[PDB]
């Protein structure tokens, strides 16, 4: 079903924490434009009829893959939300 | 069958109830024709149990 | 502990909907509110006009009975609307209770729009990780996403030209 | 079936005891045991002065045990919101947001899941 | 911004009735069949409740007035209760 | 296709006509069919005599004697066909002749009043209420008599009881409390019975002489000698026992109330109470119930027998005096005509009330015609019973067999007093008396299991809801062909021998034979049976007897198959089973699907819609032929033209076979060659795998008929014109709506196509094609204001009806099942190119998953598999009585015959065995299935006699390891009811009071979400998905449309608010004296209405 | 079974809602019985029979 689900499980303290993390990352990709990715360039989700999956046919796979990478850091309470969103909005013109 | 568990969850009086030992002693039955008189007898007293 | 300043429901809460041609369908609360107002009004009048003590106690009884009926119909007699139906108006108690009442209604919310139901057939080819779906249902279901994409494509000029494009099987 | 389930079932069904020694309140009162040892700690541990809340644990019909409930929301569920709320109002009632039902009517997230 | 963690049931003072009440309705005038606007300050007066038009009528559905009985009234429940709380 | 019938049982009598029950009930209900002077008085005349005689004798001026003489109604005002075209009800106007007398000289006699326009029973039995016809249903109850049961608490002593109906009326209860109490309760209050006996004319001395003659408790009535010396005074003391605040001086005031008409039951004098009286307790029944008022004194030939009974059963054994509650013999049945007549009597009683008031208000005697007569009350009452009574409903128009079964089946429930829903466990079990009386396999499974069943096929009601069944008289060692329809109670009196017993004619063929002494297996000599089972057929209802090999199948699914037999949809192609029971001819005979030639004659003309026949009598009559007629469910209705012009047809000769008859034979569904084998996954549990050919051939299809309708109204905002106008945008789709408002006929329809044009306030408001599927336009009806005989409802400016047809072929999702019970749904049709095929190119039609049969208990199905496989090469049919029919010996005989045929022609082809055959035969030897060393020819022949043979794959073409049994199985397509259609709506309408989505006619509609579903969601951590469901997909119009638009632009959906139903309930709480405050983590109010509640 | 009964279907919509549905409501994710620890994906009659037949001697 999902690659490295055991690995992500090990890196994730609770299954529901992994769920929340994945969903937060996916909605991040969505809201600020899909460019909110860290492993996109070289390896990337890719479609079948074309390479359309490089963009966002299904974000959740993107979040899972980035989680398989150590690129993202998810804190249950890691940063003040106001400044995190503010810096996301300054540094992402992908909108 | 099922009504067993039904009342098992609702604290009730089982119809076919079995007299339990009110005391922690020995048992001494009187085999009286009409109804037995089984007593939980211990070094202080015997508890009546009139068995139909 | 007793009632002397009875708040008056917000307007739409007991809706008056125009059925057609001029008839009005009103939530029965108003049918009782009106009577209450009349009650209190004549009470004021007689207290200004004169003190027929038997009479005064009469209007007091009608006032209190109207109050109670507004709180609950049927507890003392069965007040109903004007001639035409012997159906006691749904009181506050009636609205808040009953086998299909406010408690029954609020907690459940039995209706989902993006829902469907029909017969099934085995998917021996299908893996449990997937499901066997006749397209023609997902069609109506994802009309939103379908228009989204086919505007994402050149399929229709606009989302609504898309609506028109997709409203016909032909 | 693993016996865990029945463990929960019984531990929940028989979670009330009835006082026999009044402390702050009357002895003749049968309600949440955990409430009761918490009160005992309060009165003798937290409170000095050993006012004992003597009780006997209550064997209660599970139907009754549910009916013997705290929140007025669920209590007002079936029988009569009229009378239930009668008590809920006679005394300043403070129903904590505990239990899935009342949490649901409010539409608030059940504590479980996420 | 607070999340509700408790609910509280309590009785109401007629002063409290006013504490929320947006005026009082005093003559039960829903609407004239010609003029389908809330006829008076009656059971649907826009001002007592809120703007009928877009804050839209939600405030009407939430803002509530009161009605003052010259003769006080008794909550039917508190007596009709099988234990009549007042009578006890 | 010669018919090989195997069962050899001499049916002394044939099957009687099925549905008379509903005819006679109505037919017997109305004696008006014959001269009113005809003795038949049930129904009409009984109600007249009961309620017609309205007397005001002494009230001011009295002498009002309005007496009935003659009634009659003989006219259906409009034809049944018109009664459908217009929604008119087939009735007859009944005139009741009445003459008025008064204490004064002069007899005003207003003869005829059309009092009652009572619907007339259709030939089938249904009645035309409004355009369409309904059908009444009968029921069961306690036979009104005298019955005895030991005291529920007091086991040593029992009690007796008398049950008068209707319910209003005292319920006689008798018990003896030996402490000095003789307790009889009429409705509630006890009364020492002996006082009443003395009131009646009975003296204590004689009461003891002839009562205490044998018994001991007689002294319990001599004790009250204080009231035993005042006989007529005892009556006033009785009324003193009554404490209504009324004067005891009333000679027979309440005595009449306890006489014959009102409280005492009017059950037929002689058996309805007398049989219960004559037989159980008491001898003669002078008057149906206890009544004597001619001389002030009373006669009651029951209570003295009832007390003699109590004495006997309490003290001695004058008989086996104990009445069973659940035994069928004391449990009676109710007819439709009885309902006609009792609602009739209610109407007459109400009319008597009004005429009574009016006569006294009527100053002069010139008041008989109108001032005494007004038909409004009872007329509307009859309308209420035939329309507002829930008993009668739609008629089962699935298939003629379905209809007949529905029309000859009785239930227990009804008005409720007979028996309501919550207590049937004891009744649900099949009483012993059901034998030859009730088929216990025909009952509807489910909540109403044991509630409804078709009677024994041969069993019939003798007089009064009492089944008697044929039984072969058996005298000594000689059986008599004479058949006696025995009463259930009388049945216990003898020893009924089974029909399976061999005989040499009228004499048995076995000394030791089982018989039914009293519902037990009694293995006795032939001389110990008084009657022998006429046939297994009598044991069951009609629907039971249509599955051939019941002898090897379980009842659990026998009931399933018998039931599914009703849901069969007549097909385009009607086939008869390869193996039959033998009644299909009688089936299509009693069931009027096909046409039958009255007598000998010849064909004058046979046109697609008519047939003029010319009989040998020198006459000729033509009969129009039903080409396409819609059912209650929208199917075809045709009598297949079966006779050529100038074709000599004899009496009773089938003329045009009904919609589901092959050749005067039951023919629905089809016979298909089938092989049982576990295929990959398309025969999973009960899934059926079909080859393509049955679609290439026109082999499973039917026409479904859809009947839409709309109307224009005259709204006070403006009448809703039925027009062609769609104001706003497009005219292109309006071409289809050819005429203005109405559409052109004979066209295909796509979903969403305009059906009827119209505009509200102008605002476009018109009919369109319902989502789903519409076929081709066939018919229209246009009843505008020009109502010729139609009454368009108020506001309805006009009405219009539309008929579409869709030739529904069998498709992927369809469902099929066999007669022998096994059911299933088509799983897939496979391209016949690769599907398994015989050594002969001929492949099978269907492959089943065998795993079903073992769990099921039904071997008759596989037996039929063998039989049909044989008949395949034999090209001929068979008749198998359920148990007396074919035997496996003849099975193997036909197996050898058919194998010889098949492989002798194989040999003539120049080909014997193939290497594939030899290898498979070797492997069968390996499994021992074929004797090693036997010829591949001979061992293949034995395999054939095994009913299994070799097979080739088709995809890999390989032969199939393991021989497989196959055959021509007569499989039916069940009712593919509406649940089959997709109910899949995404967006559309919502409710008025609430915002829960609800579409329907416009859009499919939101699916029921239920509660336990939310419980499952709760099991998962489905927090925001459930939030979405209940807010974005349940109630929130604003949120749901916001998500709509977010999806439209494809962005992240918005945040649901606090549940607004929650806030509404908060406002409700505040509305009453209750005040509700939300609390913070610490005790502090937290506001839900951010600024919408705080004043200012 | 396949006796005629028809099933229903709905859909989670929100990205988080869909994520949660796929995560802990996937059948491929929901293998063992949580009621009791038995697996609820027990192989069916046809496959069981096939493997027993293949592995028999
Ligand atoms: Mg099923």
């Amino acid at each position: 079903a999902e690659p490295g689900i055991d690995k992500l499980f090990g890196m994730v303290d609770s299954k529901y924490r992994l769920t929340v993390v994945v969903a937060k990352r996916a909605q991040q990709l969505l809201r600020h434009g899909f460019k909110n990715t860290v492993l996109e360039p070289e390896e990337r989700p890719k479609m079948q009829t074309l390479e359309g999956l490089f963009d966002d046919p299904n974000a959740v796979t993107w979040a899972m893959k980035e989680l398989l990478t150590g690129r993202l850091v998810f804190g249950e309470n890691l940063v003040p939300e106001d400044r995190l969103q503010k810096e996301m909005e300054r540094l992402y013109p992908v909108e | 069958g099922l009504p067993r568990v039904i009342e098992l969850f609702e604290a009730r009086r089982p119809k076919a109830k079995a007299v339990i030992s009110e005391i922690d002693g020995v048992v001494r039955i009187e085999e009286t024709e009409e109804k037995l008189s089984v007593f939980v007898e211990s070094e202080g007293f015997s508890k009546e149990y009139k068995l139909p | 502990m007793i009632l002397e300043a009875v708040p008056v429901l917000p307007p739409d809460l007991r809706p008056m909907v125009q059925v057609d041609g001029g008839r009005f369908a009103t939530s029965d609360l108003n049918d009782l509110y009106r009577r209450l107002i009349n009650r209190n009004n004549r009470l004021k009048k007689l207290l200004a006009q004169g003190a027929p003590e038997i009479i005064i106690r009469n209007e007091k009884r009608m006032l209190q009975e109207a109050v109670d009926a507004l709180l609950d119909n049927g507890r003392r007699g069965a007040p109903v609307t004007n001639p035409g139906s012997d159906r006691p108006l749904r009181s506050l108690t009636d609205i808040l209770s009953g086998k299909q009442g406010r408690f029954r209604q609020n907690l459940l919310g039995k209706r989902v729009d993006y829902s469907g139901r029909s017969v099934i057939v085995v998917g021996p080819q299908l893996k449990l990780h997937q499901c066997g779906l006749p397209k023609r249902m997902a069609l109506e279901l994802f009309k939103p996403f379908l228009l989204k994409k086919m505007e994402e494509k050149g399929i229709a000029p606009n989302v609504k030209a898309a609506r028109r494009m997709l409203e016909r099987q032909r | 079936l693993h016996d865990k389930h029945i463990e929960i079932v019984v531990r929940q069904m028989m979670k009330y005891v009835e006082v026999t020694d009044p402390g702050d309140s009357r002895l003749l009162e049968g309600q949440v045991l955990e409430k009761w040892d918490v009160e005992a700690l309060n009165e003798r541990l937290i409170a000095e002065g050993k006012t004992p809340v003597a009780w006997k644990p209550l064997l209660m019909g599970v139907t009754k045990s549910a009916l013997s409930t705290k929140s007025w929301l669920s209590a007002a569920s079936f029988q009569n919101t009229t009378h239930v709320l009668t008590e809920a109002a006679i005394a300043g009632k403070k129903d904590e947001l505990i239990g899935l039902k009342e949490n649901v009517i409010l539409g608030r997230l059940i504590p479980a899941g996420t | 911004k607070k999340e509700v963690r408790k609910v509280r049931i309590a009785l109401a003072s007629p002063e409290k009735i006013r504490s929320w009440s947006y005026g009082e309705v005093e003559k039960p005038e829903t609407i004239n069949y010609r003029t389908l606007k809330p006829e008076r300050d009656g059971l649907f007066d826009e001002r007592i409740f809120g703007p009928i038009k877009d804050t839209k009528s939600i405030v009407r559905r939430y803002r509530m007035g009161h009605i003052e009985l010259a003769t006080p009234a008794a909550h039917i429940w508190f007596v009709k209760d099988v234990p009549s709380k007042i009578g006890t | 296709m010669e018919i090989k019938r195997f069962g050899r049982i001499r049916e002394v009598i044939p099957l009687p006509p099925l549905t008379e029950i509903q005819v006679e009930s109505y037919r017997r209900a109305l004696q008006a069919d014959v001269p009113p002077e005809k003795r038949e008085n049930v129904g009409i005349q009984a109600a007249f005599r009961e309620t017609f005689p309205i007397e005001e004798e002494d009230k001011g001026k009295g002498g009002l004697v309005l007496d009935f003489l003659e009634y009659r109604l003989g006219e259906p005002p409009f034809p049944q066909d018109e009664c459908r075209e217009k929604d008119l009800t087939y009735q007859a106007p009944l005139y009741a002749r009445l003459q008025l007398i008064h204490k004064d000289t002069g007899l005003i006699k207003e003869d005829e009043v059309f009092l009652g326009h009572i619907p007339l029973m259709t030939e089938d039995g249904s009645f035309i209420i409004n355009g369409a016809d309904r059908v009444i249903v009968s029921q069961i109850h306690r036979s009104p008599g005298v019955y005895f049961t030991p005291d529920p608490a007091r086991p040593g002593r029992y009690i007796a009881s008398i049950i008068p109906l209707p319910k209003r009326g005292p319920w006689i209860d008798l018990e003896v409390e030996p402490n000095g109490v003789v307790s009889m309760k009429v409705n509630k209050r006890k009364f020492p019975l002996v006082l009443l006996l003395r009131v009646l004319g009975y003296d204590q001395e004689t009461l003891a002489r002839e009562l205490g003659a044998y018994g001991e408790l007689v002294q319990g009535l001599m004790d009250e000698s204080v009231f035993a010396m005042r006989p007529e005074e005892a009556l006033i003391r009785l009324f003193t026992l009554l404490r209504p605040g009324d004067p005891p001086k009333r000679d027979k005031a309440v005595a009449y109330v306890y006489g014959l008409i009102a409280d005492p039951r009017r059950y037929d004098l002689g058996e309805a109470g007398r049989y219960k009286a004559e037989e159980k307790l008491g001898i003669r029944l002078s008057g149906r119930t206890l009544a004597r008022f001619e001389d002030g004194e009373f006669k009651d030939e029951v209570f003295l027998p009832t007390l003699r009974y109590l004495f006997a059963l309490t003290a001695g054994v004058p008989g086996h005096e104990v009445d069973d509650i659940d035994h069928l013999g004391n449990r009676r049945i109710r007819t439709v005509g009885e309902l006609m007549t009792d609602q009739f009597r209610v109407g007459l009683a109400r009319l008597a009330r009004g005429v009574r008031e009016r006569m006294l208000m009527g100053s002069e005697d010139s008041l008989t015609p109108a001032k005494l007569v007004n038909s409004r009350p009872l007329e509307a009452a009859i309308r209420e019973f035939f329309s507002r009574s829930q008993l009668s409903q739609f008629k089962d128009e699935t298939n003629p067999l379905s209809s007949l079964r529905h029309k000859r089946r009785i239930s227990a429930l009804g008005p409720g007093g007979l028996t309501r829903e919550r207590a049937g466990f004891d009744v649900r079990d099949v009483h012993r008396t059901h034998y030859g009386r009730i088929c216990p396999v025909e009952t509807p499974e489910g909540a109403n299991i044991g509630l409804i069943t078709s009677l024994a096929a041969y069993a019939r009601v003798d007089e009064l809801g009492f089944i008697r069944t044929p039984y072969r008289r058996v005298v000594g060692g000689v059986v008599t062909d004479e058949v006696v329809y025995m009463t259930a109670t009388e049945e216990d009196r003898y020893t009924i021998a089974q029909a399976n017993t061999p005989l040499e004619g009228n004499r048995i063929a076995a000394e030791r034979v089982v018989a039914r002494r009293k519902g037990e297996p009694v293995i006795v000599s032939p001389e110990e049976v008084e009657f022998m089972d006429v046939s297994p057929k009598q044991v069951f209802s009609v629907n039971t007897n249509l599955i051939p090999f019941l002898e090897h199948d379980d009842a659990n699914r026998a009931l399933m198959g018998s039931n599914m037999q009703t849901q069969a949809v007549p097909l385009i192609r009607a086939q008869a089973p390869v193996v039959m029971t033998g009644l299909e001819e009688r089936v299509v005979r009693d069931s009027l699907a096909a046409l039958y030639a009255e007598e000998d004659g010849e064909v004058a003309k046979v046109d697609g819609n008519r047939i003029v026949v010319r009989y040998e009598d020198g006459r000729l009559v033509e009969y129009p032929l039903r080409r396409f007629y819609r059912s209650n469910q929208g199917t075809a209705l045709d009598q297949r033209p079966r006779v050529v012009v100038g074709q000599r047809v004899r009496k009773g000769d089938l003329l045009a076979d009904g919609p589901a008859s092959e050749n005067g034979f039951l023919a629905l569904g089809q016979n298909v060659l089938v092989a049982i084998m576990p295929f990959d996954g398309y025969n999973f549990e009960d899934a059926i795998v079909i080859s393509e050919e049955l679609l290439k051939r026109d082999f499973y299809t039917s026409i479904h008929i859809e009947r839409y309708e709309i109307e224009a109204r005259d709204t006070k905002l403006g009448p809703e014109r039925i027009t062609r106008d769609i104001p706003h945008l497009s005219e292109a789709a309006l071409r289809d709506l050819d005429e203005e408002g109405v559409v052109r006929i004979g066209a295909e329809v796509k979903p969403g196509d305009i059906l009827v044009g119209r505009t509200s306030f102008v605002k476009d408001t018109s009919l369109r094609v319902p989502p789903g599927e519409g076929g081709i336009v066939v018919r229209t009806v246009r009843l505008r204001r020009g109502d010729p005989g139609v009454e368009l409802k108020p506001g309805v400016r006009e009405v219009v009806r539309v008929y579409v047809a869709q030739k529904r072929k069998l498709q992927v999702g369809d469902k099929l099942a066999n007669r022998h019970g096994n059911k299933g749904v088509v799983a897939k049709i496979l391209p016949v190119e690769d599907m398994p095929h015989l050594p002969d190119g001929t492949p099978v039609d269907v492959i089943l998953n065998p795993l079903g049969v073992p769990s099921r208990m039904n071997l008759g199905q596989i037996l039929e598999t063998h039989l049909g496989l044989a008949g395949y090469f034999l090209g001929q049919r068979y008749i198998s009585p359920i148990f007396d029919g074919a035997k496996e010996p003849e099975i193997k005989e036909l197996l050898a015959q058919a194998f010889e045929v098949y492989f002798g022609k194989r040999k003539g082809e120049g080909f014997g065995v193939d290497k594939r055959e030899v290898e498979v035969l070797r492997r069968a030897e390996k499994l021992g299935l074929v004797t090693p060393g036997k010829t591949p020819e001979e061992q293949l022949k034995e395999l054939f006699l095994q009913g299994k043979v070799v097979l080739y794959d088709g995809r890999t073409g390989e032969p199939i390891e393991g021989p497989i049994v196959v055959g021509q199985m007569f499989i039916m397509k069940l009712y593919h009811m509406v649940e089959d259609k997709m109910h899949a709506r995404s967006t559309g309408p919502y409710s008025l009071i609430t915002q829960q989505p609800l579409g329907g006619k416009a859009q499919f509609g939101g699916q029921r979400f239920g509660e336990m579903e939310v419980w499952a969601l709760e099991a998962y951590g489905a927090a925001h998905t459930l939030q979405e469901m209940l807010t974005l997909k349940s109630d929130d119009i604003e949120g749901r449309n916001a998500a709509y638009e977010a999806i439209i632009k494809g962005e992240d959906v918005p945040e649901p608010s606090v549940p607004e139903s929650f806030r509404v309930l908060v406002k409700e709480l505040q509305a009453l004296a209750l005040d509700v405050q939300t609390l913070d983590e610490k005790d502090n109010p937290v506001d839900i209405f951010e600024g919408l509640a705080s004043k200012r | 079974d396949f006796d005629g009964d028809q099933m229903a279907v709905h859909v989670p919509l929100s990205s988080f809602a869909q994520a949660e549905a796929r995560i802990q409501m996937l059948s491929a994710h929901n293998l063992l019985s949580p009621a009791s620890g038995e697996p609820l994906a027990k192989p069916s009659r046809d496959i069981i029979l096939g493997l027993y037949y293949i592995t028999q001697v």
